[PDB]
RNA sequence: AGGACCGAACCGACUAAUGUUGAAAAAUUAGCGGAUGACUUGUGGCUGGGGGUGAAAGGCCAAUCAAACCGGGAGAUAGCU
RNA sequence: GCUCGCCGGAAGACCAAGGGUUCCUGUCCAACGUUAAUCGGGGCAGGGUGAGUCGACCCCUAAGGCGAGGCCGAAAGGCGUAGUCGAUGGGAAACAGGUUAAUAUUCCUGUACUUGGUGUUACUGCGAAGGGGGGACGGAGAAGGCUAUGUUGGCCGGGCGACGGUUGUCCCGGUUUAAGCGUGUAGGCUGGUUUUCCAGGCAAAUCCGGAAAAUCAAGGCUGAGGCGUGAUGACGAGGCACUACGGUGCUGAAGCAACAAAUGCCCUGCUUCCAGGAAAAGCCUCUAAGCAUCAGGUAACAUCAAAUCGUACCCCAAACCGACACAGGUGGUCAGGUAGAGAAUACCAAGGCGCUUGAGAGAACUCGGGUGAAGGAACUAGGCAAAAUGGUGCCGUAACUUCGGGAGAAGGCACGCUGAUAUGUAGGUGAGGUCCCUCGCGGAUGGAGCUGAAAUCAGUCGAAGAUACCAGCUGGCUGCAACUGUUUAUUAAAAACACAGCACUGUGCAAACACGAAAGUGGACGUAUACGGUGUGACGCCUGCCCGGUGCCGGAAGGUUAAUU
């Protein structure tokens, strides 16, 4: 649930927590963990390639299963867990054969729930099956774009995709953006919405919170000198130019999709 | 006042020492130049 | 097994000094100048063969050379290895 | 509980007088701000010059910065002194 | 040498880094030392650094570096796989005393430990580049148990006072002892043991994981400290022999108890929070290829082994970074007493220093301080600077408010010492005795002794009792920025930047975008509740009209329009 924190200090006043009690209070499943060091938004050349990334808390990498290939073995959900690497919550499941995996926790899922991957599997939340097997009109998440690859669409805290149509070897998805997109019908998909839907109701409430999430501050181009950004300079507050990136490209409105290889799959762009 | 030079031997060696110089082409060139000049101490190496 | 030839080369001199004398008298320990490359075992071997005397143990150390000035010109003395060699109880050395 | 409060260490640098061929090429003494954090600090690492880095002052990049230093083109050119 | 003064969370002690002989001894005083110098971190000579257990090396890895092939690139070269390097992190082992002019966990004395071989007898499934476990981990908070350490008493040794008193409830000193081995406690974690099966752990697995079934409620792991031993020893106040006045040799009493007590240890624990908290080896275990009655494994016992390099000295400084013997800078560890909340402050201990020019004088003026009649901001751009306020407890406290605040609002009262309450209370601690007992570091009862606030009443001294040091000035109206933060190293700390929040806009994943002739990398092991860019800047009430201009978005009928032909 969302919880507005009492204003016992400024910087706590405007804080709203999203507190789920059903998460595992404990150390995560250590076999599925692995190291994940921070970039600082800097590439192999050592240059900053993406501004405003830096610091934040140490995090392990939970190895989430997005491919979801244990066909026919029924799994049972052991627990829901906090993943620092994503807006969703993950769920530690236990297959009948003794293997454990992390998956994206879907909306209704909780400890004890049984889930299943495969063509044969029951059309119920958390179950995973090819989109030719999934009924049209259903909400799905963790959608593969290429068969066998692993789920790429609808992974974020409260997302889901609608299967609007199945026309032969393809199905048309209504993506969360509003883009309608053709996808091969043999591509896999998990039933239902992804879990942590009140994630968006959280409000950080202070500068420090942002920092804790590894986000360094962002300086406004207009606050700079002309040598630094296109918006810089001016005595007092001036801004007599069309908005643009730090590299001079228009920012308010100018479209930047150039991919002519996948234009065929996009049925309708978002609006 | 913390002045600019704050010595550290390992750091010095890694930065400027013989092996570092050797490692790259420009470093090698520098060494060669030094040799030509007649430098007694070819590198920072003690 | 150290070579005879090697052994002969190892041991450079006896070291005369107050401390050395004291060591000799009290602790039955002789203070030698040895080759800088000479390991402890080798030194011991040399002692046993060349002085005919049982060795309890050898402690070594490296003495660093002093920097001196002969007139205007600066110059460093050589480093050299000192060895305290402790002889077994009752071993009297000439 | 807290980018909560008072306050030493620690980090800073608002006022003052002193110094200004200094004790010091930015310090002093007296007060002053922060002091569980967007904190501070050791060791090592990475980013290189129209390049880096910048909670943005054209700041900082070895007492050097509206384009570092070293060497070279080079005895640049100087209707000027 | 005797006084005096200063530091004492340091101006003391021990290290790292850095330096590199500055250490110690003798000797010399030209230069160096802001003066003299017999002295010196100066000159010259000699001496000095001892390790299986400390550190490096070594084994393991992090960020990152290099990188066979490889991919990419006019050349140079870039990126990167296998790998291999890389500590600031993980990995076996030593303590006490004694000694040098100068080293010591390194020498000596005592008492220990480790992991390797080799050989043994005893046994008999061993075996990895692989599987599993483990190592292995955050912040804050709270205690409880402890010790370091200190205080008092007892004990032991010495003392009987340069001036009134001082054979006592008097004075001074000491009262120390390790690792190791054994015990396995306060306490923490977990249900164990056996059997059967199984699409999992790249193959196999007797291991792990998962299913069942049986049976027993104690099983195991962890763990400070204490106690015992170690120790008939060592050390020991000071006494006693020699004396090159440096010291050397002999000798040696007591060596207990209580209370207080860490920020250290149990604790890598527990509780809790969200921001969700390295890796790999050593270590344990499982098997595969294999070998097969051999090796290898564990078992004690014997023996051999542990090389190499560092070890002086300075290390908040006269030895390092600052040109200087420079008011500067410099990470870690140690942390006594009285007062105190305290690592603040004051005075002291241990220990270390008086800052390498002195001597006079006692003008103006300058610096740093003290006090000041009457007035009290009249000063001045401005109360700048000074002055003042300043503690604990209790009473009391407005507007306004986002209901948290405002607030330590404001303002007041009490405060010492003595006695009594109470030859020391409330509390804390807790010995004998007595009882129980699955027997121990056990449980009950018991209260000796020890420690010990706070209050009330009564008296009492002073001008003054938070007496020194230490230690808020307060209130009223108002601009700006919500707030904590950041910034021009060295004339600007702000109203500037940032900020949570808001909006627009791009981006469907080989994402947009960015760094790269490219390969590739970041974005992100993220996927539209996400990421980028732009503006605005908490919260509240809001955010009007204009698309002609310039941009952007969409359109494509016509006009115009490149290479090409
Ligand atoms: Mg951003
Ligand atoms: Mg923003
Ligand atoms: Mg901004
Ligand atoms: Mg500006
Ligand atoms: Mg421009
Ligand atoms: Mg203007
Ligand atoms: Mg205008
Ligand atoms: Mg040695
Ligand atoms: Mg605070
Ligand atoms: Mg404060
Ligand atoms: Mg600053
Ligand atoms: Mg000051
Ligand atoms: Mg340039
Ligand atoms: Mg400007
Ligand atoms: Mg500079
Ligand atoms: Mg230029
Ligand atoms: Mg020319
Ligand atoms: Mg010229
Ligand atoms: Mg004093
Ligand atoms: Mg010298
Ligand atoms: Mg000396
Ligand atoms: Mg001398
Ligand atoms: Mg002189
Ligand atoms: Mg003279
Ligand atoms: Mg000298
Ligand atoms: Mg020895
Ligand atoms: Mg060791
Ligand atoms: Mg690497
Ligand atoms: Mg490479
Ligand atoms: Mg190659
Ligand atoms: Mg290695
Ligand atoms: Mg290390
Ligand atoms: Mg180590
Ligand atoms: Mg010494
Ligand atoms: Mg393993
Ligand atoms: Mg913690
Ligand atoms: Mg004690
Ligand atoms: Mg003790
Ligand atoms: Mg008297
Ligand atoms: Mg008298
Ligand atoms: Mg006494
Ligand atoms: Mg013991
Ligand atoms: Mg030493
Ligand atoms: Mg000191
Ligand atoms: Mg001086
Ligand atoms: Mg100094
Ligand atoms: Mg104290
Ligand atoms: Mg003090
Ligand atoms: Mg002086
Ligand atoms: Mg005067
Ligand atoms: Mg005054
Ligand atoms: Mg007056
Ligand atoms: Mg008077
Ligand atoms: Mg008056
Ligand atoms: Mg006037
Ligand atoms: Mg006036
Ligand atoms: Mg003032
Ligand atoms: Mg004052
Ligand atoms: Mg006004
Ligand atoms: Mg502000
Ligand atoms: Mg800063
Ligand atoms: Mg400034
Ligand atoms: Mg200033
Ligand atoms: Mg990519
Ligand atoms: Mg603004
Ligand atoms: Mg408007
Ligand atoms: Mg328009
Ligand atoms: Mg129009
Ligand atoms: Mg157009």
């Amino acid at each position: 649930a969302v919880v507005k924190c009492k204003p016992t200090s400024p910087g706590r006043r405007h804080v709203v927590k999203v507190v789920n009690p059903e998460l595992h209070k404990g150390k995560p499943f250590a076999p599925l963990l692995e190291k994940n060091s921070k970039s600082g938004g800097r590439n192999n050349n050592g240059r900053i390639t993406t501004r405003h990334i830096g610091g934040g808390h140490k995090q392990a990498y939970r190895i989430v299963d997005f491919k979801r290939n244990k066909d026919g073995i029924p799994a049972v959900v052991e627990r829901l867990e906090y993943d620092p690497n994503r807006s969703a919550n993950i769920a530690l499941v236990l297959y009948k054969d003794g293997e454990r995996r992390y998956i994206l926790a879907p909306k209704g899922l909780k400890a004890g729930d049984q889930i299943q991957s495969g063509v044969d599997a029951a059309i119920k939340p958390g179950n995973t099956l090819p989109m030719r097997n999934i009924p049209v009109g259903s909400t799905v998440h963790n959608v593969e774009m290429k068969p066998g690859k692993g789920g790429q669409l609808a992974r974020s805290a409260g997302t889901y995709v609608q299967i609007v149509a199945r026309d032969g070897a393809y199905v048309t998805l209504r993506l969360r953006s509003g883009e309608m997109r053709k996808v091969e019908a043999d591509c896999r998909a998990t039933l239902g919405e992804v879990g942590n839907a009140e994630h968006m109701l959280r409000v950080l409430g202070k500068a420090g919170a942002a920092r804790w999430r590894g986000v360094r501050p962002t300086v406004r181009g207009t606050a700079m000198n002309p040598v630094d950004h296109p918006h810089g300079g001016g005595e007092g507050r001036n801004f007599g130019k069309h908005p643009v990136t730090p590299w001079g490209v228009q920012t308010k409105g100018k479209k930047t999709r150039s991919n002519k290889r996948t234009d065929k799959f996009i049925v309708r762009r978002r609006s | 006042m913390k002045r600019t030079f704050q010595p550290s031997v390992l750091k010095r060696n890694r930065s400027h020492g013989f092996r570092a110089r050797m490692a790259t082409k420009n470093g090698r060139q520098v060494l060669a130049r030094r040799r030509a000049k007649g430098r007694a101490r070819l590198t920072v190496s003690k | 097994m150290i070579r005879e030839e090697r052994l002969l080369k190892v041991l450079r001199a006896p070291h005369v000094s107050e401390k050395a004398s004291t060591a000799m008298e009290k602790s039955n320990t002789i203070v030698l100048k040895v080759a800088k490359d000479a390991t402890k075992a080798e030194i011991k071997a040399a002692v046993q063969k060349l002085f005919e005397v049982e060795v309890e143990v050898v402690n070594t150390l490296v003495v660093k050379g002093k920097v001196k000035r002969h007139g205007q010109r600066i110059g460093r003395r050589s480093d050299w290895k000192k060895a305290y060699v402790t002889l077994k109880e009752g071993q009297n050395l000439d």
